[PDB]
């Protein structure tokens, strides 16, 4: 029955209640239900109105804080002389929901989202006086032509959704639309990208935003500056389908769930929970 | 809110939806 | 033009703030929605459902054994089998339940617990147990006439495989806290103790040590606010090819 | 005057927001508008007109024999004559087509194909083709007995000199992607193929090689979101009299 | 027939069709018409209600997106003792869509375009402690007079609409009207400006918007700044006409559609798409 | 949207213009 | 005007009253 | 069109009298 609750239930009043037949204590975990004994069926109640609102605990609320995605400190200096791996005053980024693991183990509660990412990218930059770099941050598809310079051609963002942002600006906030194929985001996706069999277990690209290319307009500089760029998303306008175990066990890699739980308890695998003595030892008592 | 945009996703967080069904969850049996 | 002027907290970014923003890719036409089944639209419907509670969260119960309690055929009148920490905030046996993990992403908890414990041991295999739920103050009982003085069901084995220990919402404040401390007035919950009500009987071919499996959900009665990040989760450093994500 | 707050995004030049801006000309009067034949108020008018497919990619098909496929007469039974990648996204013969190079503007595209064959033989020329659309998942069929349990359409030589091949809109996802990744589930389109359905037989005097002309366009079921740049143009350096439009 | 087209159209479910004289699969490419052959007409169809958008395909939010038209570092120095070529603190730009080739390339799908240019002005500067400088960008007419000097007097914009930014500032954006004499823009122009037969082909100044002459408002420092001036032109209430085949060669020059072509498939002259063995070769074949 | 301008060119871009006629294209034939 | 604050002397400035009486200055005789 | 000023000079320009009569000029005789 489905039904709008806006606050926590209220408890009705209840008296001694000796009855043959109705034992609603007594319910069937085998049939797969939560048990349906009010605390008025089991024990004896008062009246209380209760005006808890249940509104924190929304899916809106739950998952619509912005949490961090991505973070690079990259070198912005003369390339010149720099090895061919390091950024050389851009970065791409796949937008990637599981490279940290707080906002990854709230979207991995459940099975299928459905979200709009409020993309806040904020640049911050130190010195190897700080300058007023100005920065693109051109949205590229998946899999898509990526940038190969700061200033080759492909930044000139003909149709790719650039938005040009400055370090002394506040931070610049886009809107990433409900961008899969899909009705929802796949979270966990049991099966293969690809119809050969080579294909990467798990990683829907659908699933995937796309790239996230990210530059200094500005030239470079004399001297040589550390700028670290961090990447907030903001999922919004959220519905959110199947939930799922929250995962105990640590992260091991961003494209896969696999596991090596901690060394010992709590968190590890053979023991999730902390250990205690023994069943009927009580590790927080009130001894006094 | 606010939403001076023409997008319709655009727009503010929508934290209004307080129709839950835990009896999809709770009570799943026919 | 409108005189305006800029107010503290002009320029910063509230991770939490709730404004709308610059779409990207304007005149987006997003997927259409279907009925995908078991929409979530509040996330009390998840700690409503029963899950498993660790109550044999000690040494040499490797993996699964922590999930299910042996209990044994006994010599002694009125002996002790376990007793649960009721700490949902902090370790301990409710931490791994879907009552716990989703109440660790909050600090400020109400509402009315729900203890469901599945007996595991033959259909020749009778018993009757109690499950008293000691409200807070003093220690956790270890004697059956100390333990039923609280909130308490006996539970006779039969047709039915499970009662529900209520955990009534007992407490003088709204709310319940977590606050790094157990023995705490405004965190600390009671004391669910289990003891034999007569004794676990089994026949000659039946197994005499059977087992429990205790399950916890929340009721109706039940609230969360506060939220913060959960402590269930840490990041020592980057993940593997959390790099290649860039590259 | 007015208590006001800079957001985060305030400041920011983002490429594809649409806000009033400021005139440049004030009371300025553009020229009235007049009646210019063929306006286009939506792509997808472009996309739905059939064009020219590039079948014959091949070597030793220099410039103009990339669009007609060479097609003769054979004395072996039920040969393929030829295939066409699917793939409207990646390189392949639909790519330098109206479907095909404004799809390569955007990255999910949906809705229904059309692909036409004009045949180009003589008035003499009797012949009939199958033209399968085989859905994805499998290889492309090379015998005519795994093709035709796909999708097809047989077609006769006679008065009429085309028929159109629906590619029917077979996906699971409600679009289909770009992702560099031909073999992938969310991009793969599937594969048309085409054999002698009898063969192509002609009289003495006719040229024994006859032609088809393969034509694709877009139905009205079709739809394309999430635009990008193309990757059909690049730019290395600066054009050439780039720098003498600034002297 | 003209209507309104807001989403894509439904399918209707088909049956059996054995039907002499009605033959919808055969049309008839001569005519020029593009076959009318319905899915229900060629295969039997499910009943399918086609709720996808058309929206992001029309040619306002096609060229609706801020692209870049010009770019020019220039130094910002002493220019007393500089050769009579370099930008002496200023540059003249006759505005042009012609310069980059993803704007180039979506204007010249059309022959005659309608639109009001959105002109975004983002100047960044970078060190030969980086200054606020402020710039002025007079806009200026097609062939009137453009300055000669920074501190020239034809700066003084008595009725040139000139637009006074600084770096530190958001970018400078102003609004270009439809400025041709004309109904619309020729992007193609099958003919010659002048009377006489010396005229460049293909250049209609009706076309031409008109010259950008930007200039830094600041006097010359004693150390020397390389001011990069990126121009981002958004075309606006756009009104499209006539479509073309889209470009598939490389440009050569910005004043004509001259060719060359790759060296190699793709995107060659003797062969615009890539090349494959046979033409019953498959190239990406799922091979299991 | 907004347009506090005195020139209807200077507005917000008008993507509403949702009448398409590809039927002077598909068939251009009389 | 505008005045946005809860307080009614931080308006802006009353430029409005247009009542004078110089006959309490230039015939302040009885 | 906005104006939030107390002074009517302040205002922005007014670019709408389209008034106009040329005879004074074109046919200033009598």
């Amino acid at each position: 029955i489905e039904s709008i609750i806006k606050t926590a239930t209220d408890t009705v009043k209840s008296e001694i209640n000796a009855e043959l037949g109705v034992v609603p204590s007594l319910n069937a975990v085998e049939t797969g239900a939560t048990s349906n004994t009010e605390p008025e069926e089991a024990i004896q109640t008062r009246t209380v109105i209760n005006q808890h609102g249940v509104s924190e605990t929304l899916v809106e609320n739950f998952l619509s804080r912005a949490a961090l995605v991505s973070k690079r400190s990259f070198e912005y200096k003369d390339h010149t002389s720099s090895t061919a791996r390091a950024d050389k005053n851009f970065f791409k980024w796949t937008i990637n929901t599981r490279s940290f693991v707080q906002l990854r183990r709230k979207l991995e509660l459940f099975t299928y989202l459905r979200f709009d990412a409020e993309i806040t990218i904020l640049t911050t930059v130190a010195v190897n006086g700080l300058p007023d770099l100005t920065l693109q941050a051109m949205f590229v598809p998946t899999g898509a032509l990526t940038p190969e310079k700061q200033d080759s051609f492909h930044w000139q963002s003909g149709s790719n959704a650039s938005v040009f942002f400055k370090i002394s600006d506040p931070p610049a906030r886009i809107t990433i639309p409900f961008m899969c194929i899909n009705s929802a985001y796949s979270v966990f996706y049991d099966g293969f990208a690809g119809f050969e069999k080579n294909g990467l277990y798990g990683i829907n690209p659908a699933d995937t935003i796309g790239n996230l290319c990210v530059r200094i307009v500005n030239e470079h500089q004399p001297v040589g500056f550390t700028v670290t760029v961090r990447v907030y998303m903001k999922p919004k306008h959220i519905k959110a389908w199947a939930p799922r175990p929250p995962r105990t066990l640590p992260y091991m890699s961003i494209a896969n769930a696999n596991y090596k739980g901690k060394e010992r308890a709590p968190n590890a695998l053979s023991a999730i929970i902390g250990n205690r003595d023994s069943v009927k030892t009580m590790p927080h008592n009130i001894v006094n | 809110q606010i939403n001076f945009y023409k997008d319709s996703y655009a727009a503010s967080a929508s934290k209004q939806d307080f129709s839950q069904d835990p009896s999809k969850f709770t009570e799943p049996v026919v | 033009g409108v005189p305006t002027y800029l107010l503290p907290g002009s320029g910063q970014f509230l991770t939490t703030d709730d404004h709308s923003s610059a779409p990207a890719l304007p005149c987006f036409n997003p997927t259409p929605e279907m009925h995908i089944p078991g929409q979530v639209r509040n996330m009390l419907e998840v700690v409503q459902v029963e899950s498993m509670m660790e109550i044999n969260n000690t040494e040499s119960a490797v993996g699964m054994e922590r999930l299910k309690v042996d209990i044994s055929a006994l010599t002694d009148v009125d002996q002790l089998l376990f007793n649960i920490p009721l700490d949902i905030q902090l370790d301990g046996p409710l931490r791994n339940t879907l009552v716990g993990n989703i109440s660790r992403y909050y600090t400020h908890w109400s509402g009315s617990l729900e203890m469901t414990f599945m007996f595991c041991g033959s259909f020749m295999a009778a018993g009757k147990l109690i499950l008293c739920y000691t409200p807070p103050g003093g220690s956790c009982p270890t004697t059956r006439e100390t333990a039923m003085l609280g909130t308490h069901i006996v539970w006779d084995f039969g047709l039915q495989s499970s009662v529900t220990l209520i955990i009534p919402w007992i407490s003088g404040s709204h709310y319940r806290m977590f606050n790094n401390d157990a023995k705490s007035t405004n965190a600390n919950v009671g004391y669910v103790t289990c003891f034999m009500q007569t004794n676990l009987i089994v026949p000659s071919e039946s197994s005499d040590t059977c087992s429990l499996i205790g399950f916890i959900a929340a009721k109706d009665d039940f609230s969360l606010r506060l939220m913060r990040d959960s402590p269930d989760i840490g990041q020592l450093d980057h993940l593997h090819a959390a790099e290649a994500a860039y590259q």
